[PDB]
């Protein structure tokens, strides 16, 4: 019995390049709860990623809030990879500065 | 305040 | 309307006999305390900077009270596999929501406690707080085991009196920051789309409570079957976030407005795109 984990990856505030930010990761919808994330930039790891709150909704699916500090620019490369048993291979959510 | 489970499933 | 929420998680893992504990408390949906067993130094803890008004007595209690909680939940799991059949090589898990709404008139409006296993409704009590609800035939041996040992006597008196009761507390409290808003900070923004066809954001940010309702608008009508509407996120500092897009014919943008309603909007914002 599993549900597709939905995916968001945005900024906290509007981004400027050059400035430092908060990059998001709203990870929803999803069961099993185990889940494994990730955020990139230009396909390595970023650290220290704070995991905000393990949680689930009304209708019993988990979420999480999976954050890191970034600074946007013109040619860097921002996304949020997700492993969960409800998919075959793992998910990569780029960042869009207009999303 | 917290709650406690009287009785087992 | 007032609000306050438990929810409890147990999940069983392979291998390990304990389950992993968490439980969140919510207060008209923020979150002010939290207890995750998979911590270094499993104790509840302040979510919220009014909680810090209470004790290391209602901290140490809580604590105790939880770990009362994580043996409940690790039996009841194992129970369940029983019920179900299932095989004790992989990971499960069980959850549940408890607590009480209160209405415009501060007094209580509806008790809450439901339970769910594998993401799946299981067994909840009723509203009227005296009978039970099942989704399927395991259920029902948790039902008929519960009606006799008068357990939904135990969760009413929780659900009236001490959720009742501290909730009112945490609403004294916690009232400067939970009656507080954040009203949005809307804007539209301009993008391509396709041949001929521009697309116009209109962004909604950092607002406090999470409610909120954007709307487009051609010739005073809304464009209801046509508009791309994310759902709410929070910005990780306790406000949300929310836009919603519509697909414009390029050179007639004007013509669109953007429509934002929030209850720390007094009059409700009205938006364009501007060149």
């Amino acid at each position: 019995i599993q549900k597709t984990p939905q995916i968001q990856v945005y900024s906290r505030h509007p981004p400027e390049n050059g400035k430092p930010n908060i990059l998001n990761c709203y990870v929803t919808q999803f069961h099993p709860p185990h889940i494994e994330i990730q955020m990139l930039k230009n396909g390595k790891k970023i650290p220290k990623v704070e995991m905000s709150d393990m949680s689930f909704s009304k209708d019993w699916s988990f979420y999480i809030l999976a954050h890191t500090e970034f600074t946007p620019t013109e040619t860097d490369t921002y996304a949020c990879r997700v492993k969960h048993d409800s998919m075959a291979e793992p998910k990569t959510v780029y960042w869009d500065r207009d999303m | 305040l917290s709650l406690r489970n009287p009785i087992l499933v | 309307p007032h609000s306050m929420r438990y929810f409890e998680t147990a999940v069983s893992r392979p291998g390990l006999e304990e389950p992993r504990y968490i439980s969140v408390g919510y207060v008209d949906n923020k979150e002010f305390v939290r207890f995750d067993s998979d911590a270094e130094n499993p104790r509840y803890e302040p979510r919220a900077p009014w909680m810090e008004q209470e004790g290391p007595e209602y901290w140490e209690r809580e604590t105790q009270k939880a770990k009362g909680q994580e043996q409940w939940f690790r039996v009841s799991l194992r129970n369940l596999l029983g019920y179900y059949n299932q095989s004790a090589g992989g990971s499960h898990t069980l959850q549940q929501m408890s607590g009480c709404d209160l209405g415009s008139d501060w007094r209580l409006l509806r008790g809450y406690l439901q339970f769910a296993y594998e993401g799946r409704d299981y067994i909840a009590l009723n509203e009227d707080l005296k009978t039970w609800t099942a989704a399927d035939m395991a259920a029902q041996i948790t039902r008929r085991k519960w009606e006799q040992s008068g357990a939904a006597e135990h969760y009413k008196a929780y659900l009236e009196g001490e959720c009742v009761e501290w909730l009112h507390r945490y609403l004294k409290n916690g009232n400067a920051t939970l009656l507080r808003t954040d009203s949005p900070k809307a804007h539209v923004t301009h993008h391509p789309r396709s041949k001929g066809e521009v697309t116009l954001r209109c962004w909604a940010l950092g607002f406090y409570p999470a409610d909120i309702t954007l709307t487009w608008q051609l010739n005073g009508e809304e464009l209801t079957q046509d508009m791309e509407l994310v759902e709410t996120r929070p910005a990780g500092d306790g406000t949300f976030q929310k836009w919603a897009s519509v697909v414009v014919p390029l050179g007639k943008e004007q013509n669109y407005t953007c429509r934002v309603y929030h209850e720390g909007l007094p009059e409700p914002l009205t938006l364009r795109w501007e060149p």
